């Protein structure tokens, strides 16, 4: 049944980064993979992610959040970077394994 | 299948003429072909006063013979669609012809007439003089060259090998009809010559033509004596030609090599294949297997770099040459030396396995045509004392394993004092000492 | 950076002031006192501490 | 030829070079000390306690 | 044990061609020949062909940018793309036992490319370089401009992406160019050192962009203009030509000979060419160093022909002029029954030696199996070459002196003459 | 031109063994290094002490 869904949706609301208007992927720590990934994002998606963040920072400095209306909703969160990120990791795991070879 | 194609390759026939000259050939189905004489003469054989003769000669070899002057000679060659070319290195000169298998015998006659009866017209000599002088001024702008000569110049400083194949400026400006004459009579002799043929030709019909135009039999024993050359001494040192006005800098570094004979040359090559080469237009870019090429790309270390294993009768140069911007010379050299050290210490079977396949395709690539096959024969005999088949080579190459490469490289690379040649805006690359210390510890 | 000597925030310091540091080819013996002075210092401080302990 | 043997054997491989320096320092010490004390003492015969000692030692 | 095989040449339903020839060489050399190039480019997508050439190592749906290089290298193999304004060839070499392996990538690179935006964008600045190394030889500067002044389209298109378009080409422009031109009926899977059965098995059960002629190259018009480039060089390069013969046109065997009669590319190291009228004539006219030859190009629906001269800036006038009279004097029965005899051989010779190279052979076998679908035996081409009358040649020479010329020169053109002064 | 360039005479400074321009310097090689390295290794032991 829908347990995993209930949970995920819960934890999602629990974390509460949407309160800042951030997407899940907007919060990823920028390790090496994530870094390559972002470099592959289309000009627009990248600028949109950029503003989203700078917005959230200005909020954190102000010690505020977005009004309930603007919070990102669990199912309207677009996972824009994950497709790319997984590839970057695929490519690497390939290279990685191939060099031990 | 590989394994076999290596055997079905027609064997190379070799029969010596009672005058000292050797005849050899690989007969193929090809309608067209190539044949020439590979003389064991060079700049190494030149003395300090006749430096450049073998080159001034290379220049008059086609300006006519006695049996037929310039116009006629040229006309006769062109009109049969044959291509007459040749060259001259430090330990090897060669004049070969590319023609249809038909003209095979009328060709041999030509070759012969060139070596034995070069006209040396007093008037043609005063022209080839200003001509060579230009080629010296044009070649003086080919950094890659100005660099290898400089490498030798110091590598074998104080000996013959430390000489340019073109010779000094004074020698060009003064060499006489005499010395030229002399050089030919002293060096272009049957015991020191090989008539190599590759293409659709019958060893027979070839060997005969030689007997006919390659007569002049020797009386004394000294005429059958292949003179041994005085050894050239290697010296770890450096020569730095600085000109910050040059666009990019050139750096060539090397250790002394074994010499044609030594079986290690095989291993050495496998090694060189592991380090390979690179230039800004290699499409593999950052994914190239050669670690040095990789870093070269990642850090934009050089415009191009190459490993080389120049061999000689009794010695050799083993090293690398890279072209780079004034401000990356240092990192480049650093990564390069590093790779060398990696060779003597941690080469993997993975690297060698690949290096072998590259070398195999490399050797086969040197027999892609009659000229290249003829060149290989002309040089094999002259240098190796016979011809080594691709089947033989391949065995010697499958014999190499990582462990083998390390021992051989350590043997010739590790802790040796190298010879260094730097040209251009070389301020960043520095200190022989520092470079010397780069010769040890991976 | 290729070699961890010029990239590391510290090894780059040791290196860029005592190893890849550009120095005149002719500085004489009268240029040795800078280092002696340094060394000298490190030594006083060491002997001094040892004494201050008693 | 010792220098060559020494080179190939000890000084070539940087690891054995250090190994030599260690074992080498050990031996050097032991001997450099003995000899020097020997030199010093000889240079001062009968002046050291080590010498006159016998005159008051015996229970 | 092995002997002499025979050059098969099957052709599937979709019109794809396969041209095999086993020669038991210890190494195979497979290639994919295609009808593509700058000729199908439009002002809208210029240079897109060029880039596509360099883009060969980018990730494909089957192999990664990484595995393509490490994979082909793992077996001491090679991989490269060569192309004219109207043909493209993706070939790979390798020891025999590694054909199947080196094939996967060849197959992938030509049929299944992904042209990923980033990979593409990261690559684009490379056109800036690949092009700069090329232009090092002025020899290639006058030729780009020649084709420009001699045409109005298709072939008038540069072989190297124009500067403004560097970095402005899209992944779409690529795909579309590949979808539209790399189609079964425009492609041929040639290959030396292999058994026809296998190369066939591969081609069919493996290739995907299918059937069609896709984009149709626009008919090549003829402009007849002259482009000049003042650049300061001590050396002036000049190329004065006129419409030549098309590929196939029986009228081609004529020029090819008129070519060798005027002289085309020295055969004696550092030698003077006596069998070269053009060279010989120009030599009498000038004093200082130089070179002049017979220029001949044979394109699908057109061709070019004329001479080309490298001379000192000062003696450019006398050189190009002399080069002309020497073409007119030959357009007026100035051709001996023997000159036609000597040339006829030099051509037969040159042709034959061109095929000693594994690259040369594969290129011959290919070109035919593509712009025809047949292999013209070596004795047939001979009978075709010598069956050229002393007239045909003199006539070709006329067509030049009569036609509308289009010149192209780059150097210190100060003393160089204008097309309307010849 | 570079053809006219020659590496000066280093007799004044060369070691005994690598003085003859016709003798493989590679034989006295291990000798010349083994010596200098001996000095160094010695200095190390002296210091270690
Ligand atoms: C700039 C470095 C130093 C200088 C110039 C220096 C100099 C001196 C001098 C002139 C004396 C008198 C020595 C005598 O003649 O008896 C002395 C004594 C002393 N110093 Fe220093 N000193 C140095 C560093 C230090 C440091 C860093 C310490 C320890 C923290 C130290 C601890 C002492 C002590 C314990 C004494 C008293 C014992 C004695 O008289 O020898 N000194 N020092």
């Amino acid at each position: 049944g829908r347990l995993m869904d209930r949970i995920r949706k819960w934890y999602y609301n629990a974390a509460g980064f949407n309160k800042y208007g951030l997407m899940r992927d907007d919060t990823l720590y920028e390790d090496d993979d994530v870094k390559e990934a972002l470099k592959r994002l289309p000009e627009d998606l990248y600028n949109e992610r950029m503003f989203r963040i700078k917005r959230a920072l200005d909020l954190s400095l102000k010690h505020r959040i977005l009004p309930k209306e603007q919070w990102v909703k669990y199912e309207e969160d677009k996972p824009y970077l994950e497709p790319y990120l997984k590839e970057v990791i695929r490519e690497r795991l390939e290279r990685e394994a191939w060099n031990k070879k | 299948t590989y394994a076999q194609t290596l055997q079905n390759i027609p064997e190379t026939n070799v029969t010596t003429l009672d005058n000292g000259l050797r005849v050899a050939s690989e007969e193929s189905s090809q309608p067209t072909c190539t044949v020439g004489v590979w003389i064991g003469a060079g700049s190494r054989y030149e003395n300090e006063k006749n430096n450049g003769a073998g080159y001034f000669v290379e220049h008059l070899a086609f300006k006519g013979t006695k049996k037929r002057p310039c116009a006629a000679f040229e006309k006769e060659v062109e009109s049969m669609g044959a291509h007459f070319n040749g060259y001259t290195s430090r330990e090897q000169t060669a004049f070969y012809i590319k023609a249809l298998s038909k003209d095979m015998p009328k060709v041999v006659e030509l070759l012969a007439d060139v070596v034995q009866n070069c006209a040396l017209e007093e008037s043609q000599i005063e022209k080839e003089r200003g001509v060579i002088l230009q080629e010296l001024k044009e070649m003086d702008n080919d950094m890659t060259n100005v660099t290898f000569d400089y490498l030798h110049a110091t590598a074998f400083q104080g000996t013959a090998l430390a000489r340019t194949v073109e010779g000094t400026t004074e020698n060009i400006k003064h060499l006489t009809r005499a010395d030229l004459a002399s050089y030919i009579d002293t060096h272009f002799k049957a015991p020191r010559m090989v008539l190599a043929a590759a293409g659709g030709i019958s060893h027979k019909e070839l060997v005969d033509a030689a007997r006919q135009h390659f007569s002049g039999v020797s009386f004394t024993y000294k005429e059958d004596a292949v003179p041994i050359l005085p050894r050239c001494r290697f010296t770890g040192s450096e020569i730095r030609a600085r000109d910050d006005a040059l666009p990019v800098a050139h750096v060539a570094l090397a250790v002394e090599g074994p010499g044609w004979a030594d079986p290690d040359n095989v291993v050495l090559h496998v090694a060189n294949a592991i380090i390979g080469r690179y230039d800004r237009t290699f499409g593999g870019g950052k994914h190239l297997s050669s670690r040095l090429a990789a870093l070269a790309v990642e850090h934009k270390l050089c415009h191009s770099f190459q490993t080389f294993n120049t061999s000689y009768s009794d010695t050799g140069l083993f090293g690398f040459h890279f072209v780079a911007d004034p401000l990356s010379i240092d990192d480049m050299m650093f990564c390069a030396q590093g790779e060398w050290m990696r060779l003597c210490t941690s080469t993997t079977e993975s690297e060698v396995k690949r290096a072998k396949n590259h070398l195999r395709s490399a050797m086969v690539a040197q027999l892609d045509g009659t000229t290249p096959v003829c060149e290989t024969i002309g040089s094999h005999l002259l240098n190796y004392g016979r011809r080594i088949s691709l089947e033989e080579w391949d065995s010697r190459i499958s014999a190499v394993d990582a462990r083998m490469v390390r021992d051989v490289c350590s043997k010739y690379i590790y802790d040796k004092c190298p010879a260094l040649a730097a040209v251009g805006p070389i301020e960043q690359l520095l200190d022989y000492n520092r470079i010397r210390s780069g010769m040890y510890w991976i | 950076a290729p070699n961890i000597r010029k990239s590391h925030p510290l090894l780059k310091m040791i290196n860029n002031s005592l190893i890849d540091l550009p120095a005149p080819s002719n500085i004489s013996a009268w240029w040795n006192f800078g280092s002696l002075l340094a060394v000298c210092l490190m030594t006083q401080i060491l002997t001094g501490l040892l004494l201050a302990m008693h | 030829a010792l220098l060559r043997q020494a080179y190939s054997a000890l000084f070539r491989r940087t690891s054995t070079f250090a190994l030599t320096v260690v074992l080498g320092a050990v031996l050097f010490e032991r001997a450099f000390d003995q000899g020097a004390d020997a030199i010093f003492e000889h240079l001062n015969e009968g002046k050291l306690w080590k010498h006159i000692k016998h005159k008051y030692e015996a229970s | 044990c092995p002997g002499a095989e025979d050059l098969e040449i099957t052709k599937l339903p979709n019109g794809l061609i396969i041209a095999s020839l086993e020669n038991f060489s210890p190494a195979s050399r497979i290639g994919v020949f295609i009808k593509a190039g700058s000729r199908y480019e439009t002002t809208a997508n210029l240079g897109t062909a060029h880039l596509l050439r360099l883009a060969s190592p980018l990730t494909t749906k089957g192999a990664s940018s990484f595995r393509i290089t490490r994979g082909i290298e793992a077996v001491g193999g090679s991989l490269s793309v060569y192309s004219t304004r109207e043909k493209m060839t993706y070939c790979v070499e390798c020891l025999r036992d590694h054909v199947d392996t080196v094939m996967e990538y060849l197959l992938n690179v030509t049929t299944a490319p992904e042209f990923r935006p980033w990979e593409v964008t990261d690559l684009q600045p490379q056109l800036k370089v690949d092009k700069a190394v090329a232009f090092q030889s002025p020899q290639v500067g006058v030729l780009e401009n020649l084709h420009a002044a001699a045409y109005k389209t298709a072939l008038a298109n540069p072989l190297y992406c124009p500067d403004y378009r560097i970095g402005k080409i899209t992944s779409e422009q690529l795909h579309h160019f590949v979808q539209n031109n790399f189609t079964s009926a425009r492609m041929a899977l040639v290959g030396i050192g292999v058994k026809h059965s296998d190369l066939k098995q591969v081609a069919e059960q493996f290739l995907n962009i299918r059937s069609g002629a896709g984009t149709s190259s626009a008919k090549a018009t003829y402009w007849g203009g002259e482009i000049r480039e003042q650049n300061g060089h001590s050396l002036v390069h000049a190329a004065v030509v006129t419409e030549g013969a098309a590929v196939g046109s029986a009228e081609a065997n004529a020029f090819s000979v008129l070519q060798h009669v005027l002289g085309a590319g020295p055969l004696i190291k550092r030698g003077s060419s006596v069998t070269s009228k053009l060279y010989q004539g120009v030599a009498k006219a000038t004093t200082q160093p130089f070179d002049a030859s017979a220029f001949n190009v044979n394109y699908s629906d057109s061709g070019l022909f004329g001479f080309y001269t490298i001379s000192q800036a000062a003696h450019a006038g006398e050189v190009i002029r002399a080069a002309m009279n020497q073409l007119k004097a030959a357009a007026q029965g100035g051709v001996t029954e023997e000159d036609v005899t000597k040339a006829k051989n030099q051509l037969k010779a040159t042709y034959l030696m061109s095929v000693e190279t594994a690259q040369g052979l594969l290129n011959e076998i290919g070109s035919e199996a593509l712009l025809s679908g047949t292999h013209t035996a070596p004795s047939v081409v001979a009978q075709k070459i010598d069956s050229v009358t002393s007239a045909d040649v003199v006539n070709a020479a006329k067509k030049f002196v009569s036609g509308k010329k289009s010149m192209a020169a780059s150097g210190d053109l100060g003393s160089t003459p204008f097309l309307d002064e010849l | 031109v570079h053809n006219d360039v020659t590496v000066p005479d280093f007799s004044a400074y060369r070691r005994e063994d690598v003085m003859d321009a016709t003798t493989s310097s590679q034989t006295s090689s291990e000798d010349r290094k083994g010596f200098s390295y001996l000095v160094t290794a010695t200095a190390c032991v002296a210091t270690a002490y």
